[PDB]
């Protein structure tokens, strides 16, 4: 049922670690990420 | 396999009651465009409002005369071929057939305000061809009538557009089939004048012969049926109409030394005018004489003042060795000679070819 | 029945989608006929030649050299169309009027590039392309329209060239059809398309007529009571034939209305038949 | 919002949906100090 | 769909029937259209005008006069051909390229007699006749060839550059009765393309020559032209007359209108009209000589 797909979509979710250091600078913060991706359509043909 | 066209209109030029099923019906453009074209295309010197005089009296002798100017969609759209055939019956060669059709269309119609209507239309066309407003761009073509419904002075008709003639079902007559019917006055086949074999496929055309003189103009309407080619019909018609062509070339316009360019360009030692002075600083003493030529051409026959015919393809007949039949039958309360065409496929775009030679 | 499917692009703004959906019965023009195509063939970008945007002469030539089709329906993710090409039996073909003049029954349809005013068209700034639509006009008016626009151009050129103008005139040019006048180009200012798209056209149309009605006189001096003389005739014949083939008139559609209003106005959609 | 169609003007047989093709995530790992080879460079101890 | 069935003569040799079967997608002409016909009308003998093989200018007119047809699948006994001219639906039509030049998508096809080297044509010694086939070239080449042939005829009473290769024309004009018809039909249009409007166009010549400079475009328009280029520096063109009724008339309108119709009629009267358009589906963009393409009716 692909002929009526009308732009399906997929998504991701990742998070990165952090290091504990102390000195003359601000502290860190755990950050999260979010992405998203679309689809692309193409066909094939042959004669007879 | 075929298509139909419907349209409602006033019944002062067309009567779907008396007209036989299968006759030709034409339509007209808005009359308001005639004056806008006449006042800009009228020949120099001629009066441009004689057409307006001839046109106003037409609707003055027609029902609902207070309905001209807005074009709301309730005007006399369509008309019949026999109507124009009777309006110009005094110009066809077949004297008796012309006048018979004329009296028939007079009697079968109201017969009270019909003769006046006809003469108004007559000089209406006469004034139409007076300022080069030729009535071959204002008269279109519809197919043969197929069905109609009328209640009073207003009718809804439907006709074929293109395709086989006997592929429809009129479904209220005796049979469900109809064939093309034409008055014998307009029919004019050219191959039997040109003396060639009449076998195979033949095309159908409508011609509009024009006569241009002083206070005497004429316009007929002929339905030609010939096997000649699409464009070769023009060369064929001129051979038969060679008289009117020459008459128009001399009576069409009723309202200087050469120059030897090639001679003085083939020989040197002529006054030259190099680009250095046309640059545009003193471009009068440079071109002081350079020649004189004293030349002007104002009054000369244009290709539009010598036109004498305008034709257009309508349909073909694939069946070889056509057998068109002519006979007299009752039309209302009178008998008229009609020609019956069978198996004619309509088609072709409405493009007019003008024979100005 | 032959149909074309134009692929709708992804990530299109909703205002643009609605503007596209609004243009239902409009004529697009395809270079090579194929079941699947892209928006680059429909956009103006495919029409311009020699880098520069197309001219009126170029557009007139492209309208002959290129095939036509009509948009049938718009889907939120797809776009369809039907050709007026080889033999396809398109059922229920309808067209939307784009010209300011009206249309009636039994009128034949022909195509033109926009000359009267600025062309109205859709333009996607996200993808960055515009889709111009050709003007649809009856047959009996196109010759007059072309003649009048070329005459206006040549009159402007003459008034500029002559040291003094011959202004004395009849007022303003008008085009009347079905008892409705148009009154084009009232003001003298606003030279929007005076020499923007008809420049080369008016140049060539002046040159050919000059050549013709000078060569006749040069050949026969009886009319008014080192030199090739033959390549000139050859070139004139060639140029005249090519210009006449360019400025042709070929009907493409016929307005056939059944059980509907006869006269139609700019903006209404009418069912037509393939000639 | 109000509208009515004459008899039948399409615009109804236009099933066009959107599909989600699943999600993907990640789980980070944890590194311990003693598991590293650097622990043999010092002697660590806890002093509350 | 209309089809005309050509009856091949009997007793035909195998060599000749093979040579005919080779001819599959070519154009032929019929003087009169009918479902059943013979080989004599296709034969070149039917082109004879008085008693002899025709001339180039006579073939140029016979092509307009005659109906056209395209051959299709030939069987050993009969010969099948479909019609073109009369409006008739034909699905899947094709033509074989007979001209030395190449064709591409969206090209209008014309018809001219063989102007290049001796035309290839099937000859039947047993029957006693030959069948020449007309050539098919695009519109631009057609117009150029017609212009050059008319100029050569005028001179009597040729190289062409297309796609960077030069072709030579050898024209045949051993007849004379048909040569003056071209002159007559040229001079008629030349005379009818003149009216009261040319005066302004001729007076607009000095500003045209001026605009030629500092343009870079009009120069090419000027170089190919000779009449105006010579007259702008040789004639004075008296200034101007008045208009009879200038209060409601427009005199530069007819000179620009009538010329359009004149030019549209000239290209068809001097030579032949367009007959087809090439539009191949799922095929190559360009076609080489001898190959077949799918074309649509004009």
């Amino acid at each position: 049922e692909l002929a009526y797909v009308r732009d399906g979509v997929i998504q991701f979710e990742v998070q990165q670690p952090m290091i504990a250091r102390d000195g003359p600078h601000p502290v860190d913060q755990p950050v999260h990420n979010y992405m998203v991706k679309r689809i692309h359509k193409r066909s094939l043909s042959a004669a007879f | 396999t075929t298509q139909l066209i419907q349209q409602v209109s006033l019944t002062d030029f067309f009567r779907p009651d008396i007209e036989h099923a299968g006759s030709i019906v034409l339509i007209l453009r808005h009359p308001s465009d005639m004056i806008g074209e006449a006042n800009t295309l009228t020949q120099a010197g001629r009066d441009p409002d004689v057409l307006l005089e001839g046109l106003r009296n037409l609707f003055n002798a027609c029902t609902a005369p207070w309905t001209v100017g807005e074009g709301g969609g309730l005007r006399a759209y369509v008309t019949s071929l026999s109507f124009i055939a009777a309006c110009r019956a005094e110009e066809y060669t077949d004297k008796q057939a012309a006048d018979a059709n004329r009296t028939a269309i007079v009697s079968a119609y109201g017969c009270s305000r019909m003769e006046t209507r006809l003469i108004r239309f007559s000089e209406c066309l006469r004034a139409m061809v007076q300022c080069h407003v030729f009535p071959h761009r204002f008269i279109s073509f519809f197919g043969s009538l197929l069905e109609y419904t009328i209640q009073d002075n207003l009718c809804n008709i439907t006709a074929v557009a293109k395709g086989p003639q006997e592929a429809a079902r009129t479904d209220k007559t005796s049979t469900r089939r109809v064939t093309a019917n034409i008055p014998a006055c307009v029919f004019w086949d050219v191959d039997k004048d040109l003396h060639l074999s009449a076998d195979g496929l033949k095309h159908v055309f409508l011609v509009f012969v024009y006569t241009q003189r002083r206070q005497r103009e004429g316009v007929r309407l002929h339905l030609a049926l010939s096997q000649l080619n699409e464009q070769c019909f023009g060369r064929g018609i001129g051979f038969l109409l060679g008289r009117i062509r020459a008459e128009n070339a001399a009576w069409g316009t009723e309202g200087t030394r050469a120059l030897p360019l090639v001679q003085l360009s083939n020989d040197p030692t002529s006054p030259r005018c190099s680009i250095g002075e046309i640059t545009g600083v003193n471009w009068n003493l440079a071109r002081q004489r350079l020649y004189q030529w004293t030349g002007d051409f104002r009054g000369l026959p244009t290709q539009l003042s010598c036109m004498y015919a305008a034709y257009t393809l309508i349909g073909t007949i694939p069946s070889e060795s056509v057998r068109y039949t002519r006979r007299m039958e009752r039309f209302g309360g009178y008998n008229v000679p009609t020609i019956w065409l069978e198996g004619v496929v309509w088609g072709g775009t409405n493009t007019w070819n003008e024979c100005y030679y | 029945p032959f149909e074309i499917e134009v692929l709708l692009p992804g990530e299109l703004s909703p205002a643009e989608t609605s503007a596209l959906q609004k243009c239902e019965g409009k004529i697009i023009t395809f270079s090579t006929l194929r079941h699947r195509a892209s928006l680059v063939d429909i956009a103006l970008s495919s029409y311009y030649i020699n880098g520069a945007p197309p001219d009126t002469l170029s557009l007139l030539e492209a309208y002959r050299m290129r095939f036509a089709a009509v948009i049938t329906r718009v889907i939120p993710g797809k776009l369809l169309a039907h050709a007026i090409g080889v033999g396809t039996p398109t059922p229920g073909l309808f067209i939307q009027n784009t010209s300011p003049v009206d249309l009636c029954n039994g009128d034949y349809i022909c195509l033109l590039p926009p000359v009267f005013g600025s062309a109205d068209s859709i333009r996607l700034d996200s993808v960055g392309l515009e889709i111009v639509f050709p003007l649809t006009i009856p047959q009996t008016l196109m010759r007059e329209i072309i003649a009048k626009v070329v005459a206006r151009a040549v009159e402007r050129t003459a008034a500029g060239a002559q040291i003094l103008p011959h202004e004395v005139l009849r007022g303003a040019d008008v085009i009347c059809y079905n008892g409705r006048r148009y009154e084009l180009e009232t003001n003298l200012q606003h030279r929007d398309g005076s020499d923007a798209a008809i420049r080369t056209l008016v140049l060539n149309l002046m040159f050919s007529i000059n050549e013709g009605c000078l060569l006749l006189l040069a050949l026969i001096p009886t009319l008014l009571v080192r030199f090739p003389i033959y390549e000139t005739i050859s070139s004139w014949i060639s140029t005249s034939s090519r210009l006449g083939d360019t400025l042709g008139t070929r009907a493409i559609l016929r307005v056939c209305v059944f059980d509907g209003p006869s006269t139609v106005h700019p903006g209404d959609r009418t069912a037509v038949i393939q000639v | 919002f109000f509208k009515q169609i004459r008899s039948d003007d399409n615009s109804l047989y236009s099933a066009q949906f959107d599909i989600l093709l699943g999600t993907y995530c990640n789980t980070l790992n944890f590194v311990r100090f003693l598991e590293l080879g650097l622990s043999v460079a010092c002697i660590c101890t806890k002093f509350p």
